[PDB]
């Protein structure tokens, strides 16, 4: 299986066969666009009028396609199709015990009413994550769960749990210009750890103003007392954000009526929208942020 | 009413310029194919094989 | 086979991908491609156009504008449009010109790269701007019956208010499409279009080219959908591609991408309505005053006729003694809005069902009791003084109540709502009637043309176009019955302006009626002519008769024609028939809403339509199902959204949501009403195309019921309050009206409740 | 380099692949197989549905999955085999049961969305010969039909469950 | 006006002669009339163009066709004696009379 | 003759004749030796043929 | 090597000339100028008559002569300028008098031989603007017409003498 090269009117396409080839081509040409399923790039060239004169397709590279079951969680190469993610994860949910599968089930909810068998069969994971759509339905989940990301460039290799710093500005991620996303390990749910994922049913502007969230609480052992709390939202800014001030304020607080009141006051304050925020739908958007959390709150209480 | 009057053939000018379209002048389709009849070279015979 | 469930004649070819649509036609060796260049400004003066960089694009052939046109640049139904824009653009999709190139791709690159330089002009975008800027086409249309002061004096309660219903995109799976072949002689040209209106495609091309209509041939095999958007608007592509063909001397084609189509082609008219209803504590309506405003966009097109059908349907199925309905067409800087399945009926009917639902709340009575009390009787006159004969709605209504088990399921609902706190259910039952006939009397005409060839086989041709509704199928069923021969011996190829001239657009749901009739006449003539040979040979076959007629030099070709008798409403006087008859129906629907997200399930729908004696139950059930789900789309799901500057944001499936597999009610039952022959149409049948769409509103109001219930739970305590809910009732609109501890700020701040 | 893929079993050797070419464009306009339709070009309607097969050096097995042709660069398809509507049957030879089913059920009216629903269903059957009502209904989140109201299609295809 | 008939044009001026007849029968300029082609979907079961009788038989068929059109337009002609052919034609379409035979 | 050879009803077959560059009787009937052959080629290959 | 000639004033750069290509085939089928007709392919009917112009490095002058296009290899045409029937006039702009004359004189019936007679006469006029009845009549030995009986053509063209 050798590297192929195609040239046309305006674009050059290199089909890389080896992770070394890929890492080398990105170093030699940091501008080069990576393309797996094309479900995002395709849109950009046709409707948003971008020309990327230079494209690398890493689809063939093993690594990038590998599905590994480590002790922390399940790692997926960045090129695996959302449909593989969904299939691997459906099996995990049905095989392992409930308590270890909160995140997976979060991911699977976002995965439910999302595109179609056609899109999910060719859309990559890494593809979604790196695209950094403000209304990506997955990034809020990976963020709230602290999904570990393995990022590689020629020579260097780092792993980092995804958090708010990973999405710095509109459409930007925190990759260096030579780096590619190698893999993604979705975490196993711990004891005393619960998770939920909700999304606005509908969408009205291209990549803004669709509320979607991942939510995670970790309690002190056998208690109702909060140890970690993460509430991440898409659809409320130009990027996946985290409700850091709100959730910080609730550490070692008890999961009850009062905390509900504080979190909602917090969410209305910190994720507040100006009455001319892009996307409109101001009031509905507020209401989903709190209503989503209320569902989380109520669902956690049942899980407790 | 031009009946009885020497009116020129209605297509003459187009025939004179080569704008008048005859069968073969109709543009071809991208995939259009061409046929040539294969025909006998004998007045009366039994066809024994075609190769 | 008439009355039997015969599958659509093309279905298997459609299933295999052998069925040929416009863009599937093979290309000529020299065939070229056109891409429209289009405004990016709502209202401006065109300062310059620069083609510099489009010229550099490989395969570029030419840029076309107003200056290239040899005949006229004046087009449209009411001559109020440009083929290409000249000095000023009047909306965002306004066509300025077009690039022609050797591939659709090269076309696309070249068009995207044309710089237009603009000079912004004051711009009227909303219905509200149009009113306050006094910006309308024509004057006020009006229907007035009885006497209002005295309706309102006699009235116990008087509810008034304001309502909005959003527009809608046709979203035909196949977008607009034209192939133009210029012949090289005498300005002749042959065109393959996806259009409902081959007669207007022909006129417009010819007017633009400056050549007589007899030089222009328009052929339409089938469409991948029409729903009204190809009644007129198809010509924005056709006329442009024709010009390209004229200018280059090459065949030229265009299919629009979705985003172009949704921008340019126009869709359903949004309506604003300001209304005042007068009623007794009983719920009997005593007076009604409605002013309608439609958002026309930047040309007249069909807007005027749309407002007429709206004014004819402002009663639904309700006897209203004192009634005044006005209509105003707003002239605005937006794509010209056009025909959409229902043609103003849906909008007027929804307005009506809106004040009706409020009467019933205000009176604290159940809705079905109030709807029923107010219903027309056999032989009542409409607010436009037409007699209602064979009014079959009570049959539809009882039968719908019964098989829908409405009174029992209503118990289940109030039950569910007492035991459920953040989820609620609704159930609603709604009637409709829909007038059958074009509002303009001259369009109610139809030709057919039959040849019988000497092998016995039959070629039928008529003015109607096939867009999925199964017109050709039904026509082939009629011929075959009329002629007393198997369907297998008959065929329809396509619609064309050289077989049936001056055809009305395939529209208004009357095509089976009028074309059916024309084919029937055609058949009859063929039957007279064969009679002698049938007598001379009673035991022979159809083929013998046919052959013996040819041998004896009797013509086996004839035209057929039909005129709808007794039409002509007058807006002064307020009399004469507007329609030939009405189609009637009733739907009941049950939804469950989520009060915390505004999301909802459609649990069950039951439908009973009066179609008379269906020519094809399968096709007709198929029409009711289709119409209904598009209405369900209109009222609950589909939302066009514009910038403050008039620029459409919603330009594909990803931001415009038409109904999906899982949208449809979980329990979806449709019945045709039995034993109700219609004397007024071919073989006792009825038009089915447009009349069912409005029954989709049954979900709008079931949702409104569910919202009512959520409010009584979590907000105030008025069993009798009325909140405004506009169309479409999307997730947003639904959530926001579930006023709760969340939508107010919780927190124990304070607001509403 | 040469681009090598298959369509309806037939070898396609593209010596001058342009990276910008979508498979839809390639089928319709270079190959002349007009069964696959353009409906939106943004992957939302499914009118362009095809089935792809590749050998996966990992599962051992050959996999079959459905795909949007309007978004699929031919350049991703080296050694992939495409099957279109015209590849599974035809009124000239024999309809595939998927085709005959949708036809006789009144699940096709205008017909423009049919070839892609045929393909979306045909793909499911390739992966699961006896699928559930659950799996059949969800197989079509990526196909839109404006004509039918969907009820007849789902009913016609439900005959493949149990 | 679009005239179509069973005869084919091979240089003998059949279409020319048919156009002359139609224009005399209808009492309008030749310029207003056209024949595009001969086709089996406009006139079926046609004898071959042959035997020298085409002007005779097609001429007579076009005459008949014309006559029927003239009957049809008669009322509108009487209602508007001073109007143009285009007025009669338009008035007939508005009144839902067939302009095809 | 096209229909008979293809085995399909006559109503499936459309013949158009714009003009001839001469006939004189040779195209009264004999035209069909080509027509029928070209039609078959069109049938067998599914492409336009001339 | 490139083949470069002109047609109705337009440059033609053939990069892959086949020696076996006749001008007739080229005009009709590569260029799609269908006014020149195939009548025999053996130089006897004139239906394929074009005019050719070359600069003659000898007479000094540019020469214009007529030619049978069914027999002229494009390969003999390097730096030659072809003029066809569509090169001298058109009902879309203006008929050249030679065209208008043959038309109004009933010199064209079926019209298949007209382009070549127009061309045969047009060439004569390019070489002699005031020819004699003698030269006009002899200009046509290579054109056959099955329709007219020739009388009306000659009479119509006679108006070019004196
Ligand atoms: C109609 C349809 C519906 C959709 N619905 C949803 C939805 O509901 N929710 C949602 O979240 N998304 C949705 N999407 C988007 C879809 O999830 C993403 O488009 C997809 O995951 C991108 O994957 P791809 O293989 O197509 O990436 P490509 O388009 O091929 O490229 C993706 C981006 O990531 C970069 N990239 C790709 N791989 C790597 C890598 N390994 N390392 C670094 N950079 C990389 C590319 O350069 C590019 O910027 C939808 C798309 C369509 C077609
Ligand atoms: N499948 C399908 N059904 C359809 C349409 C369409 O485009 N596709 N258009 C509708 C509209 S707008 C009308 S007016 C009628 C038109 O056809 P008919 O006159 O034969 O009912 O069918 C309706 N049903
Ligand atoms: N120019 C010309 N004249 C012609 C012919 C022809 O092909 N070209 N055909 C001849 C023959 S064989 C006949 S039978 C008649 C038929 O046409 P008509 O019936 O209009 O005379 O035209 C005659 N004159
Ligand atoms: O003038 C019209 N009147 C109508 O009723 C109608 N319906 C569709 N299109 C129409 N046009
Ligand atoms: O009359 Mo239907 O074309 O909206
Ligand atoms: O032989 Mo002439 O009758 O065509
Ligand atoms: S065309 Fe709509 S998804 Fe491919
Ligand atoms: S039948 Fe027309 S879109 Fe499905
Ligand atoms: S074709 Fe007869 S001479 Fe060239
Ligand atoms: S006109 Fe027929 S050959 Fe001269």
């Amino acid at each position: 299986p050798k590297q192929l090269r195609f040239e046309g009117e305006r674009v050059t396409w290199i089909q890389a066969s080896t992770l070394k080839e890929l890492l080398d081509l990105k170093a030699q040409h940091p501008e080069a666009k990576l393309v797996v399923g094309n479900t995002e790039i395709g849109i950009e060239m046709k409707f948003k009028n971008q020309l990327f004169p230079m494209i690398i397709c890493p689809a063939w590279i093993p690594e990038l396609n590998a599905v590994e079951h480590g002790p922390e969680g399940i790692s997926f190469g960045a090129a695996c199709a959302l449909s593989s993610v969904e299939k691997t994860l459906l099996e995990a949910v049905a095989k392992l015990p409930t308590q270890k599968t909160e995140v997976f089930r979060g991911v699977l909810e976002q995965l439910r009413w999302f595109a179609g068998k056609q899109v999910k069969s060719v859309a990559s994971l890494g593809g979604n994550i790196i695209t950094a759509s403000p209304i990506s339905d997955l990034n809020p989940v990976f963020m709230a769960s602290g999904t570990k990301l393995t990022i590689v460039s020629r020579g260097t290799r780092r792993t980092v749990p995804m958090d708010h710093t990973f999405f710095p500005s509109y459409r930007k991620t925190l990759l260096g210009p030579e780096e590619i996303l190698l893999s993604i390990e979705i975490p196993y749910s711990r004891e005393d750890e619960f998770f939920s994922a909700f999304k606005q049913a509908s969408r009205r502007e291209d990549d803004i103003a669709k509320v979607t969230c991942g939510m995670r609480v970790l309690f002190q052992p056998g208690s109702m007392q909060v140890k970690e709390l993460a509430l991440c939202y898409g659809g409320m800014a130009d990027r996946t954000i985290s409700a850091l001030k709100t959730t910080q304020k609730q550490l070692s607080k008890f999961w009850n009526e009062k905390l509900l009141q504080d979190v909602c006051a917090g969410l209305a304050e910190e994720l507040s929208l100006s009455p001319d925020a892009p996307g409109g739908m101001i009031e509905f958007r507020r209401t989903l942020t709190l209503s989503f959390f209320f569902k989380f709150y109520l669902t956690v209480l049942k899980k407790l | 009413d031009t009946v009885g009057r020497p009116l020129p053939h209605l297509a003459a000018a187009m025939q004179a310029s080569g704008e008048a379209v005859y069968c073969d002048d109709i543009p071809r389709y991208e995939n259009e194919l061409f046929l040539r009849l294969v025909t006998s070279t004998r007045a009366h015979a039994k066809i024994k094989s075609i190769d | 086979t008439v009355g039997r469930p015969l599958p659509h004649l093309a279905a298997a070819m459609q299933a295999s991908g052998e069925a040929v649509y416009c863009d599937d036609i093979p290309r000529y060796e020299n065939e070229l491609f056109l891409r429209l260049v289009t405004s990016t400004r709502a209202h401006a003066k065109i300062k310059s156009i620069d083609v510099s960089e489009a010229q550099k694009v490989p395969g570029f052939v030419c840029f076309l504008s107003a200056d290239d046109i040899p005949g006229s640049n004046e087009t449209g139904l009411f001559n109020d449009e440009t083929v290409f824009a000249k000095d000023t653009v009047t909306c965002v999709g306004h066509i300025i010109g077009a690039v022609v190139a050797d591939t659709p791709e090269h076309a696309e690159r070249a068009a995207h790269v044309v710089k237009v330089t603009y000079e912004d002009l004051p711009a009227i975008i909303t219905i509200e701007d149009a009113i306050k800027n006094n910006s309308f086409y024509g004057s006020e249309l009006k229907i007035e019956k009885g006497d209002l002061k005295k309706g309102f004096s006699e009235a116990d309660n008087v509810v008034s208010g304001e309502l909005y219903i959003g527009g809608q995109d046709h979203f035909y799976l196949e977008t607009h499409c034209t192939i133009a072949i210029p012949k090289g002689e005498e300005g002749e040209m042959e065109l393959f279009v996806s259009t409902q209106n081959a007669m207007k495609t022909q006129s417009f091309v010819a007017k633009m080219l400056g050549v007589p209509v007899n030089r222009i041939l328009v052929r339409v095999k089938r469409m991948g959908g029409g729903f009204g958007g190809k009644e007129t608007r198809s010509t924005l592509v056709s006329v442009a591609v024709a010009l390209a063909a004229y200018k280059t001397g090459h065949p030229v084609r265009c299919m629009l991408d979705r985003n172009e189509d949704m921008l340019i082609t126009g869709g359903r008219h949004p309506f604003l309505a300001r209304y005042k209803v007068g009623f007794m504590k009983t719920g009997t309506i005593v007076a009604l005053e409605v002013d309608h405003y439609s958002n026309a966009g930047n040309s007249r097109d069909l807007s005027h006729s749309i407002m007429e059908r709206a004014l004819f349907h402002m009663d639904n199925c309700y006897k209203i003694p004192n009634i005044r309905g006005t209509g105003r067409l707003c002239k605005t800087n937006l794509s010209s809005n056009t025909a959409f399945r229902g043609f103003g009926g849906p909008q007027a009917l929804f307005i009506a069902e809106n004040w009706m639902s409020e009467v019933a709340v205000t009176c604290g009575l159940p809705a079905e009791e109030v709807r029923w009390k107010n219903m027309y009787k056999e032989g009542d006159l409409t607010h436009f003084n037409q007699r209602l004969e064979g009014f079959s709605v009570p049959r539809c209504w009882d039968e719908c109540l019964k098989s829908s088990q409405y009174y029992a399921r209503k118990s289940e609902v109030d039950k569910f709502n007492k035991e459920n706190c953040w989820k609620k259910r609704g159930l609603c039952i709604i009637p409709t009637k829909f007038g059958i006939s074009f509002t303009v009397p001259f369009l109610n005409q139809a030709g057919a043309l039959i040849h019988v060839y000497t092998d016995g086989s039959v070629l039928v041709s008529h003015g109607g176009t096939e867009m999925g509704q199964g017109l050709h199928t039904k026509m082939v069923q009629v011929a075959s019955k009329a002629l007393k021969i198997p369907i297998s011996k008959i065929y329809i190829s396509e619609t064309s302006t050289n077989t049936v001239p001056n055809s009305s657009p395939t529209a208004a749901s009357v095509s089976t009626d009028i074309y059916g009739q024309a084919v029937y006449e055609a058949c009859q003539t063929i039957l007279k002519r064969l009679e002698p040979f049938k007598k001379k040979n009673p035991d022979g076959s159809w083929e013998d008769w046919v052959m013996a007629a040819y041998q004896d030099r009797v013509s086996l070709s004839t035209t057929g024609f039909y005129r709808t008798p007794n039409l002509g409403y007058s807006f002064e006087t307020n009399s004469g028939n507007a329609f030939h008859y009405f189609t009637y129906g009733v739907a009941c629907s049950e939804v469950e809403i989520d009060c915390l997200t505004g999301d909802h399930k459609n649990l069950r729908t039951d439908i009973v339509m009066d179609v008379g004696s269906s020519l094809n139950p399968a096709i007709d059930i198929g029409q009711v199902e289709g119409a209904f789900v598009q209405g369900l789309g209109l009222f609950t799901l589909e939302e066009l959204h514009y910038s403050p500057e008039g620029s459409l944001h919603t330009r594909g499936p990803s931001t415009y949501k038409i109904p999906a597999f899982g949208s449809i009610p979980t329990e979806f039952r449709v019945s045709l009403l039995r034993d109700c022959p219609n004397k007024k149409a071919i073989y006792a049948s009825k038009a089915v195309g447009e009349p069912p769409l409005f029954l989709g509103a049954s979900v709008f109001f079931a949702i409104k019921d569910a919202i009512r219930a959520a409010r009584a739970q979590h907000t105030n305590n008025n069993t009798k309050e009325l909140f405004r809910l506009d169309s479409p009732a999307t997730p947003e609109k639904i959530r926001n009206a579930c006023v709760d501890k969340f939508t107010t700020l919780c927190v124990t701040g304070a607001p509403g409740n | 380099d040469e681009l090598v893929f298959f369509v309806n079993g037939k070898k396609v050797v593209e010596k001058n692949a342009d990276p910008e070419t979508t498979l839809l464009a390639y089928l319709r306009r270079k190959l002349g197989l007009r069964g696959t339709k353009l409906g939106c070009g943004e992957g939302g309607c499914g009118a362009c549905t095809v089935m792809l097969s590749k050998y996966d050096r990992l599962q051992d097995k050959i996999i079959h999955f459905s795909a949007n042709a309007c978004l699929a660069p031919i350049c991703t398809l080296h050694h992939v085999a495409v099957t279109t509507v015209e590849g599974i049957g035809s009124t000239k030879t024999r309809l595939h049961p998927v085709q005959e089913r949708i036809a006789k059920s009144h699940g096709s009216q205008c017909g423009f969305c049919t070839p892609g629903i045929v393909m979306s269903m045909y793909t499911l059957l390739r992966n699961q010969p006896e699928p559930t009502v659950e799996e059949i209904e969800d197989a079509f989140q990526g196909n839109l039909c404006r004509c039918t109201g969907y009820r007849p299609i789902l009913q016609g295809f439900r005959t493949f469950a149990k």
